[PDB]
RNA sequence: CAAGCGUUCAUAGCGACGUCGCUUUUUGAUCCUUCGAUGUCGGCUCUUCCUAUCAUUGUGAAGCAGAAUUCACCAAGCGUUG
RNA sequence: CGCGGAGCCUCGGUUGGCCUCGGAUAGCCGGUCCCCCGCGGGGUCCGGUGCGGAGUGCCCUUCGUCCUGGGAAACGGGGCGCGGCCGGAGAGGCGGCCGCCCCCUCGCCCGUCACGCACGCCGUUCGUGGGGAACCUGGCGCUAAACCAUUCGUAGACGACC
């Protein structure tokens, strides 16, 4: 059965500015400014609400597996908004044992050193993604914070050096050791 | 962005088939396919047609969602589609491909003549503009 | 049985009188076929199931085509439906929202070959019938069912695509 | 002084899959898509034209080296509007995928 | 059925066209590629193997059983007298690959490089490139030959210089000089470029191209040895003594 | 039709353009297929990639040098599947095979041709939008292709020449809507008789 | 499928009573091919291929703390001897 | 290189089209008043098109010749017409743009006559100064190498190779 319609609509505030180029929405903020395609989607992104107020996303002559792609352009953009008015803000503790994780940033963020995950001499090195802005805590002890405004460059970040602090060949239900996200957060609360 | 929607009411040019070059009004939506057509007017009894061999224009009109006939066959004669369209683009390109199948070879030779000295009116000039847009430059 | 576009061919007729009941019963069917002969053997097929009668010992009194009485007039038709699948056999109601009773039987054949690889020979029609608005439970056709219904043809591909088969202008498919 | 010949291409013999019958020939002519639309053909004369090497007399003219099978087009061929046509001789094989001329003169309209 | 006890296979498949070569000096078949920040220089040069002997040298290799500890190493020695620079070549990218632009000889040429260019020399005149030599001094020196590093500027993308052996300061019987092809490795063409529009009809030693304890590689022939049997060749096993047909 | 032909790859699907090129080749017709590096092929990357290894490992035991000759450059692919869909065994057939010409990016002459496409083969036409599928450039680079950062490199370069070309003719149209306009008295009874007839409407 | 074993706990590892298959490295059945003869056991040598993976790369499981070890997945690249 | 005269042969063809990029639940063009970049490029606004008419359903150019004697159109075209400066390299093979000589007056309407009118009939009409193979005029240039024989082994069954 393919549905005659669907569709959903986004509340912009009013600190933002959304502008779509047909199917490529950018949304600019106080933050800074997002850009993401939409091109393989084939959805309506309508700019109906006045002055700016909706984001209105339509799917049209649609069968189940594509109508499921309505809400998932609209939280993308929900997202969006979210990223460039407040900023995400993961924070990751270290977990270990014995031998302490041992964390320092080298650029701004960029490079995220870890010695002595496990006794380890190999000293693990990770990239962030462009624009994502790794920095050593306070007000606690082990602890990084990753910034940023795209939920998918800060997130993979910190799945990139949760990845890293991996170990092999033990019974990981006892060796708890590593740096894991605690907390997906915000810069600004509000 | 769409801006045709199928309606109850929205005139459509019968691209092919059996009325093909035609104007139609649509009454009804009967499925994913298939609409419920009327043109009274442009000679069409009402009957399903595919929405595949149907392209729609930008008028509407506004009789209720199963009118019989009658009141299509108003609001048809007023608000006067049938002079509204000949007045698009979209009508005087359809009767041009009309007019030049129905061409003698005799008149295909007018043109002949005519276009061949018409192309050079306009040659002469654009030779011309680009000797004073070359001055221009000077 | 096969099919091609079906028609209401109603049929009636008696067990032809013996010695014993020189009035017997007359039976009329709604049957529902390509043509008088193979309306008139879809008939025999269902009084045989249900009367112990056969084509040998009755007769067809009237064979003639039932055709709409309402042929430019949208209506939803729910069908009553028995076949057989490859394990069992099953019942179902289905709804389709042509006009006309005949061509509203034509799409579900076509559905239960399309739906369940069931062959026109596996299926036997329960009884047709109209209905309103409501008492519809299939949403795929309680969809269209209200007033300002609207909608855009999206992604309109071209056909002709063997008129002009070379081109300089790549085609549109936005109207 | 131009076609007078519209033009024409020679596909091959009327045929099936693992036969093959050489007295018909497929025409396929140039600029017509449908069994409709190729009932203006019907009659018209054709003409494998080609030349080889030795001189051969010409009416209304000198020995040329110009020769021709010599045809005329008996019906339509399938829905795309190719041209079933049976030549005085039967074509050679080596004008497959070259020209052949259906003239107008035999007209009809 | 399967082979009872498994074993390697003799021999390499990756190298087995094994044919006499076609060539007899050593071909490049690809050369560093080129990072264009680094100045510019020779990434090949060509010598002749002399012989071997032993050296004695310390070891620095901390962990080690031999450090500062004294070992005889066996070396080649390869006699290297300075290549002579005669010619420039231009290449430039296609999709069906990487084809010749341009070459440009210098003025003069020499005499060993002419031998490398006819197969019996006392029997002919000496002629080659005697006319185009002739271009480097006319109007035309200009045209074909200024126009063209232009045009080498313009649409090349990788340059070689063509440089031959002097075959007259070694103890050998020839005389035909070896020519070859030796990419510049530099960066900026026309900076690669107006280099070796310099060194023309110049000599370039062996310490220009190469550096003390640099790892290089060395591409010859193998030493000829004829028709082989299958033992020889492929180093196969020796079947036992009772083998009626060979062994 | 007529004279030399040239079709712009991109946008097309490999085996429905090839069908209909290698009909038209055996009719004679001397056709050139460019671009074909933007030829795709329907159905998602890996399941063609994986399609295409499947067919390296068929190659002879005993001597691989005479076996199947998996060529890699895409123009050679797509001229394969042409190939496939002639009689090759026989005289027409490989005499066909030399009325084609098919190119990876777009050199000389047929650069500076007018080129045509085939909807029939057309992508977004034959495909529905909700389906994945591969390039023929990208499928051969990971099969072993050499130049596809060359063949992009080159045409890069072509397209801000030809840029340069429309927006010059892009500007002679814009004198001759103007001379049109600014001479419109002396060709009034010209371009009457034009519009009677349907020209110029 | 699952009655049970597994201190407890069906399914970590196993698995009765039953039941569905694959395979042609076992033997049979059969007698289609060859009796104007296809040289009818092993071993030696040599190549190549399969994966129903013993090791090694990467992994998920454990009644995996470490060590050791079984279970399973992508995997036939290279090994598998005196 | 130019331009000359015959003669086997191998054939196909019988106006061209000299070009953006790409999008496809979007595009195309204008014009920019305004803004940024290197006459253009990018941007923003507005105005037109969108079953596309600055549309390959397209566009271009003509297809009996000449006379002369009016109108509309008026410096176009040419003499392998001649020199110089460009631009183009992906397998370039093409154009483009400037001086000078001589010559011609040609697209559209009209008058005015003419041109073997071969007597109803077929391969007519061109890309054609085709492609290839042999031979008769002028000007400028030219001036060999290869293989054998011999020799050498860095090579070898002979060949081949240095
Ligand atoms: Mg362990
Ligand atoms: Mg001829
Ligand atoms: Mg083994
Ligand atoms: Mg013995
Ligand atoms: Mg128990
Ligand atoms: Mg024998
Ligand atoms: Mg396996």
């Amino acid at each position: 059965m393919k549905t005659i319609l669907s569709n959903q609509t986004v509340d912009i505030p009013e600190n933002v500015d959304i502008t779509l180029k047909g199917r490529t929405v950018i949304v600019k903020g106080p933050r800074g400014t997002l850009r993401r395609d939409f091109n393989h989607i084939n959805v309506e992104l309508s700019l109906l609400g006045k002055k700016k107020k909706r984001l209105r996303v339509d799917k049209w002559w649609g069968n189940r597996k594509e109508l499921a792609t309505v809400r998932t352009i609209c939280s993308h953009v929900q997202n969006m908004i979210k990223g460039v008015t407040l900023g995400f803000r993961y924070k990751m503790r270290s977990v270990y044992a014995h031998f302490p994780i041992n964390v320092v940033i080298q650029e701004n963020g960029s490079l995220v050193e870890i010695r002595n995950f496990l006794g380890e001499k190999y000293i693990r090195r990770v990239r962030m993604r462009p624009g994502v802005a790794c920095s050593v805590s306070q007000a606690q002890k082990d602890e990084l914070i990753l910034e940023g405004n795209d939920i998918e460059l800060v997130s993979n970040s910190a799945a990139l050096i949760q990845q890293a602090t991996t170990v092999k060949n033990k019974d990981i239900r006892k060796f708890l050791d590593g740096i894991y996200v605690s907390e997906k957060g915000t810069v600004q609360q509000a | 962005v769409f801006r045709r929607f199928v309606e109850v009411g929205r005139v459509a040019y019968v691209s092919f088939g059996p009325h093909a070059g035609k104007l139609v009004a649509i009454v009804d939506v009967i499925d994913q396919n298939r609409a419920l057509v009327d043109g009274p007017c442009t000679q069409v009894r009402r009957q399903a047609m595919p929405f595949k061999c149907m392209q729609l224009t930008d008028f509407i009109l506004k009789f209720p969602h199963s009118a019989r006939q009658k009141y299509v066959r108003k609001a048809w004669e007023k608000a006067d589609i049938n002079a509204k369209w000949a007045a698009t683009r979209w009508a005087k390109k359809i009767e041009a491909r009309e007019k030049k199948a129905k061409m003698t070879d005799f008149d295909r030779y007018k043109v002949m003549k005519a276009r061949k000295m018409r192309n050079r009116l306009i040659k002469l000039e654009v030779k011309k503009l680009q000797k004073a847009a070359l001055l221009k430059a000077s | 049985k096969a099919s091609g576009t079906l028609r209401e061919y109603k049929v009636v007729g008696r067990c032809l009188p013996t010695p014993k009941c020189r009035t017997p019963p007359l039976y009329r069917m709604r049957i529902f076929a390509p043509n008088h002969v193979v309306a008139k053997s879809r008939f025999w097929y269902f009084v045989s199931q249900l009367k112990k009668m056969k084509k040998s010992s009755g007769e067809i009194v009237y064979c003639g085509q039932v055709f709409e009485k309402s042929p430019l007039r949208v209506k939803n038709f729910g069908i009553w439906l028995r076949y057989d699948s490859r394990s069992g056999t099953h019942n179902m109601y289905r709804e389709y929202r042509d006009l006309t009773t005949a061509g509203a039987v034509t799409q579900c054949y076509r559905d239960m070959g399309a739906r369940h690889r069931a062959r026109a020979h596996s299926i036997q029609i329960m009884k047709v019938e109209e209905i309103a608005a409501s008492k519809c439970r299939r949403p795929a056709v309680k969809q269209f069912h209200d007033s300002k219904i609207k909608f855009p043809l999206p992604h309109r591909v071209l056909r002709r695509q063997h008129k002009p088969r070379f081109t300089t202008k790549r085609p549109n498919t936005f109207f | 002084s131009g076609r007078l010949w519209s033009k024409a291409i020679f596909a091959g013999y009327k045929r099936g899959l693992r036969n093959q019958r050489e007295h018909t020939a497929l025409l396929k002519i140039e600029g017509v898509y449908a069994r409709d639309e190729t009932e203006f053909y019907l009659g018209k004369r054709c003409a494998y034209v080609y030349k080889a090497k030795n001189n051969t007399v010409t009416p209304g003219g000198k020995p040329n080296k110009t020769r021709v099978i010599w045809g005329k087009v008996t019906r339509a061929h399938g829905n795309s509007g190719m041209v079933r046509a049976k030549f005085r001789s039967n074509l050679p094989a080596k004008a497959i995928g070259h020209r052949i001329r259906v003239m107008l003169y035999p007209s009809r309209i | 059925s399967h082979r009872k006890f498994s074993a390697p296979r003799h021999g390499s498949l990756g190298f087995l066209p094994r044919k006499r070569s076609s060539r007899h000096r050593g071909k490049v078949k690809s050369f560093p590629k080129d990072d264009s920040s680094k100045p510019v220089h020779l990434t090949a040069f060509l010598g002749y193997k002399a012989g071997m002997t032993h050296i004695v040298r310390e070891v620095d290799r901390p962990g080690s059983k031999v450090n500062k500890k004294e070992v005889v190493e066996a070396v080649t020695i390869v006699e290297t007298p300075p290549m002579i620079v005669v010619g420039i070549v231009g290449y430039v990218e296609t999709p069906r690959g990487l084809r010749t632009f341009k070459t440009i000889f210098a003025e003069h040429i020499s005499d060993e490089c002419k031998r490398r260019f006819y197969k019996n020399w006392h029997k002919s005149k000496k002629k080659a490139f005697t006319k185009y030599c002739k271009k480097w001094q006319d109007a035309a020196g200009a045209a074909a030959l200024a126009a063209d590093f232009s045009s080498m500027k313009a649409y090349c993308q990788v340059i070689r210089v063509i440089a031959h052996t002097q075959m007259r300061l070694l103890p050998l019987r020839q005389k035909k000089a070896h020519l070859m092809e030796i990419q510049v490795n530099g960066g900026t063409v026309a900076e690669k470029l107006d280099w070796a529009r310099e060194r023309l009809e110049q000599q370039v030693p062996v310490n220009q191209v190469f550096g003390q304890d640099e790892m290089i590689d060395v591409i010859g022939v193998t030493k000829g040895k004829g028709y082989k049997g299958v033992t020889s060749r492929w180093h196969t096993k020796k079947l036992p003594r009772k083998t009626h047909r060979g062994l | 039709e007529g004279q030399v032909l040239v079709l712009d790859g991109r946008g097309h699907l490999l085996g429905r353009l090839a069908a209909i090129v290698a009909k038209q080749v055996l009719l004679g017709r001397k056709v050139v297929v460019v671009r074909c590096e933007g030829i795709n092929i329907s159905g998602n990357f890996y399941r063609n990639k994986l399609k295409y290894l499947a067919f390296l490992r068929k190659r002879m035991n005993t001597n691989p040098s005479r076996g199947p000759y998996h060529f890699r450059a895409p123009s050679r692919i797509f001229w394969r599947t042409v190939r496939g869909m002639l009689p090759h065994k026989t005289k027409r057939g490989q005499a066909a095979l030399d009325r084609l010409k098919v190119f990876d990016g777009i050199p000389p002459p047929y650069d500076k041709k007018k080129r045509m496409v085939v909807p029939a083969a057309l992508k977004v036409v034959r495909l529905k939008p909700t389906r994945k599928f591969a390039y023929l450039g990208r499928l051969a680079h990971e099969v072993g292709w050499k130049y596809q950062a060359v063949t992009a490199t080159l045409e890069e370069k072509r397209k801000e020449k030809a840029k340069i070309h429309y927006r010059k003719k892009k500007q002679l149209m814009r004198l001759r809507k103007q001379a049109e306009k600014n001479v419109e008295k002396k060709i009034d009874r010209f371009t009457e008789v034009l519009k009677t007839h349907g020209f110029l409407v």
